[PDB]
Formats: C-alpha cells, sequence, structure tokens
C-alpha cells in the first residue's frame, strides 16, 4: 500500500522556490554533452511552457551504507535513510558529483554540482538524510518524502541559491529540502508497449509514410510545417518525435487511450500544435500552450467521449502496442482528427479535420537508444553553433 | 574532537564571523584592514558616552579572527595521517583549505606593525598593546599556514620570505637598541619570531638548496638573523632557536652565498666573547662541509671554486682566531669549540696558497661599526 524508493528506479529531484511570495516547483537538470553543470528546470508552469524532464530524470544504481562505502573506497535494494546513493543521469549515462570548482556565485564556500563520468571517488556518492522528524535513520524512504542530501566529498548540502539573480543549484553548508518523484520503474515496463518519454515514429498507411517536417533547407521557418513523407526519411532523424505526458510524477508510465500528451520534434526542439486557422504548425517551448499542443491517442473514430479517468499512481496497464495497435490522433480541445489533405516524395500535407478520412490510422515504431541520443545531440549542437554563428556575425 | 568541531562549525557557518560568513563577506585580509581602521578611529574603538573596562573593538575583532584561525589550524589533521592516506583526514584538510584561502593568510602576514619610537626628550613613546595589531595575531596565521596549506615549494617559501617574514625580522633587528630592547613590542616580536617563524624556516631548510637565482634575499636573511642573534634581551631558548635556524639554513646553502656572512664573522669571531659561541660552530660546520670547494683547485664540479677573496678572508679568520686564542685565558668549552674551527679552516685552506699582495680597497668594516652597527 506504501511505495518505497528502490534501486534501478528512475526519479527526478524537485525543489520549491519562494520567489516574490509564490511557490515555484523546480527540477534538477543537466545535459551531458556541452555544459557539464547543473541547472534548474521549471515544472510549475507546465501549462504554459513544457518541461524538459528527459534531462532531469535520474536513476538509482546503488544504495550502500556509509561503512560499506568507506570500506570499498579503502579497497533491487530498498533505500534506507543514512545510506549513500549513486545517481546516474539517464540521458548522458554520467553521475552527479561535486565538481570542487566553484563559479563564485557570491558564495566563496560553495561548490558547483555537475556530472562526472567515472564512479570512483567520494564525489559521486551522496548521503540521504531525513528532512522530517517523523522519519529516522534506517527507515525505508517513502516516495512522498522530503530528502536532504549531503555530499560525501565536501559535506555540503545540495543547496538552492536564492541569492543570485537567477536560481542556482550548488553544494553549500546551508540545507535545501528536495522531494523525489518516481518517474518510472524499469522492471514493471512491458516490452512492445508505449510508455511516456519514448522517441518514436508516426507511420501512416501501407506505404508507411512517416509524419515529418521539411528537410534541412536551412530555413528554421520552413521547417515549421508538418507533412507525410516516405522513403529514407523513415530512417532519418527528422521523423523522430518524443511523446511527453502532461504530468511530472509517473511520466514514464504506460500510455493509455484518452491520455493527453505533447509531441516534441527531437532535432528541432519544437512541439506539435494546431493553429487558430486550423493548420498544424510547430511552435517553440515558450509559446507551446496545453490548449494548443495537447493531443490524444484514440482506438477508434467513435464519437463517444473518454470522460475523465483517475490517474493511477503507478506504471499502469499496457494498452498501446508498438506496430500491432492502430491509433488515431485527436486534438484534446477541438476534437478534430489528424488526416492527410491528399493533395499532390509523396509530400502529402497533414491537415487537421473535423471528420477526416477513413484511413487515418497510424502505427507506432520505437526508436533505438543510439538513434534517439544522436538526434538530441544534433539538436543541442545545432543550437550552440547557431548561437556561435550569430555572435560572430554581430 | 577535531573532526566533530569542524563539522559543527561548517554546519553553523555564522560562527566564522561576518567576514567569513560567505554571503558577500569581504574576507580575512579585508577584515584585518577594517580592524586596523577601527582601532585607529577613536569613535568606533571606544564607547564614546575601570580603565580595564575599555574594550578596544579593533583588537577584539583581530583577536577573534586570530583565535578562529588558530583553532582551525589546530583542528587540521596531523601530517602522518595524510601521508598514510586517510580519506577522512584528507577531506578535513580540503574543507579547511576551502574555508580559508592562502592569499588571505599571506596578506595578513604581510601586514606590518607600528614600531615604537624615541621622542625628543629621549622618552620612548610606546603604542598600547591592548589596542592595535599584535604579533600574536600573525602567530596564528603562521600556525594555520604550516598545519593546513604546508610549505613544500621553494617558490612559495621565497615569496613568503620576501613579503611577510623578512620585514618583521628587520624590525626586530632594528629594535635592538639599548633603550628600545626591553619594550613590549620588542619582547612580543621576539616571542613571535623565535617560536613561529624561525622553527618554520628550520623545518623548511631543504627547500633552500636551489636558490642561485635568489642570491640577495638569502644574504639579507642571513645578516638579519645574525643581527637578531647578536641582540641582547633574547632569552636562552630564543637564542638556541636562532642558533638552530642559522645552522640549519647555512648547511643547506651554497658555499658561495655565505661570503657576505663570512665577512661579518671574520670581524666578530676574533673577539672570542660569549657571543662567538654560535659563530664558531657555524664556521666549523661550513668548513667541514665545503672543504672540497677550497682545497682542491677544481672544487665542487657544479659549485666551482673560490675567488681568492674568500681565501684571503679565510686566512685572516684563521690567523685572528689563532692569535686571540693564544692571548686568551684558558676557557674549557671555549677552547674545545675553537679547536675544531681552527682545524677545519686549516684543512680547507690550500697548503700552498698565495697570499695576494693586492690588499682590498676600502674594507668597510667601519661601516658595520661596533656601536650602532651602521
Amino acid at each position: 500500500e506504501i511505495q518505497f524508493l528502490r534501486t534501478d528506479d528512475e526519479v527526478v529531484l524537485q525543489c520549491t522556490a519562494t520567489i516574490h511570495k509564490e511557490q515555484q516547483k523546480l527540477c534538477l537538470a543537466a545535459e551531458g554533452f556541452g555544459n557539464r553543470l547543473c541547472f534548474l528546470e521549471s515544472t510549475s508552469n507546465s501549462k504554459n511552457v513544457p518541461p524538459d524532464l528527459s534531462i532531469c530524470t535520474f536513476v538509482l544504481e546503488q544504495s550502500l551504507s556509509v561503512r560499506a562505502l568507506q570500506e570499498m573506497l579503502a579497497n533491487h535494494r530498498t533505500l534506507l535513510y543514512g545510506h549513500a546513493i549513486l545517481l546516474r543521469h539517464s540521458y548522458s549515462g554520467m553521475y552527479l558529483c561535486c565538481l570542487s570548482t566553484s563559479r563564485s556565485s557570491t558564495d566563496k564556500l560553495a561548490f558547483d554540482v555537475g556530472l562526472q563520468e567515472d564512479t570512483t571517488g567520494e564525489a559521486c556518492w551522496w548521503t540521504i538524510h531525513p528532512a522530517s522528524k517523523q522519519r529516522s535513520e534506517g527507515e525505508k524512504v517513502r516516495v512522498g518524502d522530503d530528502l536532504i542530501l549531503v555530499s560525501v566529498s565536501s559535506e555540503r548540502y545540495l543547496h538552492l541559491s536564492y541569492g543570485n539573480g537567477s536560481l542556482h543549484v550548488d553544494a553549500a553548508f546551508q540545507q535545501t529540502l528536495w522531494s523525489v518523484a518516481p518517474i518510472s520503474s524499469g522492471s514493471e515496463a512491458a516490452q512492445g508497449y508505449l510508455i511516456g518519454g519514448d522517441v518514436l515514429r508516426l507511420l501512416h498507411g501501407h506505404m508507411d509514410e512517416c509524419l515529418t517536417v521539411p528537410s534541412g533547407e536551412h530555413g528554421e521557418e520552413q521547417r515549421r510545417t508538418v507533412h507525410y513523407e516516405g522513403g529514407a526519411v523513415s530512417v532519418h532523424a527528422r521523423s523522430l518525435w518524443r511523446l511527453e505526458t502532461l504530468r511530472v510524477a509517473w511520466s514514464g508510465s504506460h500510455i493509455r487511450w484518452g491520455q493527453p500528451f505533447r509531441l516534441r520534434h527531437v532535432t528541432t526542439g519544437k512541439y506539435l500544435s494546431l493553429m487558430e486557422d486550423k493548420n498544424l504548425l510547430l511552435m517553440d517551448k515558450e509559446k507551446a500552450d496545453v490548449k494548443s499542443t495537447a493531443f490524444t491517442f484514440r482506438s477508434s473514430k467513435e464519437k463517444l467521449d473518454v470522460g475523465v479517468r483517475k490517474e493511477v499512481d503507478g506504471m499502469g496497464t499496457s494498452e498501446i502496442k508498438y506496430g500491432d495497435s492502430v491509433c488515431y490522433i485527436q486534438h484534446v480541445d477541438t476534437g478534430l482528427w489528424l488526416t492527410y489533405q491528399s493533395v499532390d516524395s509523396i509530400q502529402r500535407k497533414a491537415i487537421m479535420h473535423h471528420e477526416g478520412h477513413m484511413d487515418d490510422g497510424i502505427s507506432l515504431s520505437r526508436s533505438q537508444h543510439e538513434e534517439s541520443r544522436t538526434a538530441r545531440v544534433i539538436w543541442s549542437t545545432v543550437f550552440l553553433f547557431n548561437r556561435f554563428i550569430r555572435g560572430l556575425d554581430a | 574532537n577535531a573532526n566533530v568541531v569542524v563539522r559543527l562549525l561548517i554546519r553553523r557557518p555564522e560562527c566564522f564571523g561576518p567576514a567569513l560568513r560567505g554571503e558577500g563577506g569581504n574576507g580575512l585580509l579585508a577584515a584585518m584592514e577594517e580592524a586596523i581602521k577601527i582601532a585607529e578611529d577613536p569613535s568606533r574603538d571606544g564607547p564614546s558616552p575601570e580603565e580595564d573596562d575599555t574594550i578596544h573593538m579593533g583588537n577584539a575583532i583581530m583577536t577573534f579572527y586570530s583565535a578562529l584561525i588558530d583553532l582551525l589550524g589546530r583542528c587540521a589533521p596531523e601530517m602522518h595521517l595524510i601521508h598514510a592516506g586517510k580519506g577522512e583526514a584528507i577531506r578535513i584538510r580540503s574543507i579547511l583549505r576551502s574555508l580559508i584561502p592562502l592569499g588571505d593568510l599571506v596578506g595578513v602576514i604581510s601586514i606590518a606593525f607600528q614600531m615604537p619610537t624615541i621622542a625628543k626628550d629621549g622618552n620612548v613613546v610606546e603604542p598600547d598593546m591592548s589596542a592595535g595589531f599584535c604579533p600574536d595575531h600573525k602567530a596564528a596565521m603562521v600556525l594555520f599556514l604550516d598545519r593546513v596549506y604546508g610549505i613544500e615549494v621553494q617558490d612559495f617559501l621565497l615569496h613568503l620570505l620576501e613579503v611577510g617574514f623578512l620585514p618583521d625580522l628587520r624590525a626586530a633587528a632594528s629594535l635592538d637598541t639599548a633603550a628600545l630592547s626591553a619594550t613590549d613590542m620588542a619582547l612580543a616580536l621576539n616571542r613571535y619570531l623565535c617560536t613561529a617563524v624561525l622553527p618554520l624556516l628550520t623545518r623548511c631548510a631543504p627547500l633552500f638548496a636551489g636558490t642561485e637565482h635568489h642570491a640577495s634575499l638569502i644574504d639579507s636573511l642571513l645578516h638579519t638573523v645574525y643581527r637578531l642573534s647578536k641582540g641582547c634581551s633574547l632569552t636562552k631558548a630564543q637564542r638556541d632557536s636562532i642558533e638552530v635556524c642559522l645552522l640549519s639554513i647555512c648547511g643547506q646553502l651554497r658555499p658561495s652565498m655565505m661570503q657576505h656572512l663570512l665577512r661579518r664573522l671574520v670581524f666578530d669571531v676574533p673577539l672570542l666573547n660569549e657571543h662567538a659561541k654560535m659563530p664558531l660552530k657555524l664556521l666549523t660546520n661550513h668548513y667541514e662541509r665545503c672543504w672540497k670547494y677550497y682545497c682542491l683547485p677544481g672544487g665542487w664540479g657544479n659549485f666551482g671554486a673560490a675567488s681568492e677573496e674568500e681565501l684571503h678572508l679565510s686566512r685572516k679568520l684563521f690567523w685572528g682566531i689563532f692569535d686571540a686564542l693564544s692571548q686568551k685565558k684558558y676557557e674549557q668549552e671555549l677552547f674545545k669549540l675553537a679547536l675544531p674551527c681552527l682545524s677545519a679552516v686549516a684543512g680547507a685552506l690550500p697548503p700552498d696558497y698565495m697570499e695576494s699582495n693586492y690588499v682590498s680597497m676600502m674594507e668597510k668594516q667601519s661601516s658595520m661599526d661596533s656601536e650602532g652597527n651602521f
């Protein structure tokens, strides 16, 4: 009845902000390539700006006692308060650590928290301590607990820095309460079934034309449209979409029919959306609203409403199967069905219709981990290099 | 008890004082300078509306920070544990290094005192000890710098010697006058130098080997220490500490660098007073170690050979000591320490050495005159 955080469970670390008398939920984020530092991702404004939990998810590898960790350094377990945990960043495969090099954020004593490759050393390990007097050392850690983390290397708490103009995460002697939210459990996952946060391809028809954007015409504004294309694009990275749920906790659970989600184009970093002029157009993270960017998978064209379903706090039941299942995309608000305009590789436009054609069903194909990683690498690299080019041009 | 205290103090960082709180704190050196300014200003120093009730707030702040630094330095782990590689000891040292930068310690050491002066009437005007900056404050800085950061680099040693240690030694050597010898500043400075600075330089003697490029700072240090040793008010323990420091440094120094000190010794040793006790041993050790530099024409291959001016000085020293012993009444320890020096000098000097008719021009022994030394 009560859930315990266990090893090999994918979680995110949350912190609360009280800037100008409001509660702002923030998540610890870091991207492996490029900046090794850690920054904060806002999850409170989920309705206005989608959060990027893909770089916020962490996994619990090992939970050893302090004595065992000291002995090892000299040379599905359940987390217990007072043990030392090892956090691996899911996207990068690198571990959280104290960098021992400070950015001098007006705090001379503070250190910087980043990502490190090797496991050896006392920097990667963090001790978990009860933040509430109800809990005590040795007790099992509940999922809905506030956790205070202390660096083994420097005895500096994972600290949220209000003092600087921007919010920072750092290792400081002051303490900040962190809440751990269970994103997903790897063991409970079922093969061949769609879960939240999967990079996938939307295949259409017998010809298997995949929903993609225009190719690299060097036009960031021309790449904003959406169309069906067949051929090598099904192997290319411009047809990869990431399915993101609207919930932060248990965002890695099994996707069910009637569950709203956002489709994010991996290489461009833009979210699928419907125009007021009833056209499908990609916009940016800042202006991707839920009203515009929410979509649903429906089993049939039937007009019966899915109603409201109690969101289960778990991995859920497998309901959508890769390849086998046939799905229909419907906008949450307008209720319109995604369809092909059928006007004339094939280059048939994707238009958003009240009724649509009878053959509007799609198939879902999961993408390899290497392929997804390469696509996000492409996005993050093109972003930085475009910034470099703009600066040089200025 | 050290690991617990360090963790408690880092759990509550307000214990470190406003300078080291960390939320925009100015720093230890800036805190010391602000304390100087406060102790100088009358308004912030005193209550400004029984005499012991007067709290000099500048000195109070100075003492607080010095005590904090001393406590942390004492909390630093012992050297042998770090050499063994205890992770907890290494971590504690790292925490202390993070808390206190080395630059702040160097700056606070570099801060200079205000020396007492004699007035028109001859009555020396004395700064009050209960106010202002005291050498005991620098004693804690040296303790921390030795027990936490450690001096293991010749470059760092020379930089410290140039910036902070030498000026205080010069001040002590200049305050060796008869009237100013017994003053509180002189006694405190002697107690600081003979218990914090000089033992540090004695333990860091091997770093003095390769100092060819810095050939002037070493000579300044030797002369200043020798003058401080010739000082009068020094106690037996202080004198012994100075003797040990000088004997340790001179042993590691190159043969050529001791020429300037030899020039002073050949003018003071022939007196054979009690003060010659240490010069006799220093000469014996020098001429026992560097005998090849003088006797063999090649000398030490790397070091070289004498310039014949050193040979002239050595012969003059030998003959002066011989004559003074000849006309000196028999003293047991004085004779049994003078004989080894005479033997060592005789062995070092080449038997067939040429006495140069070219006497030196303007031998400036009167420059370091007996009274006033200048």
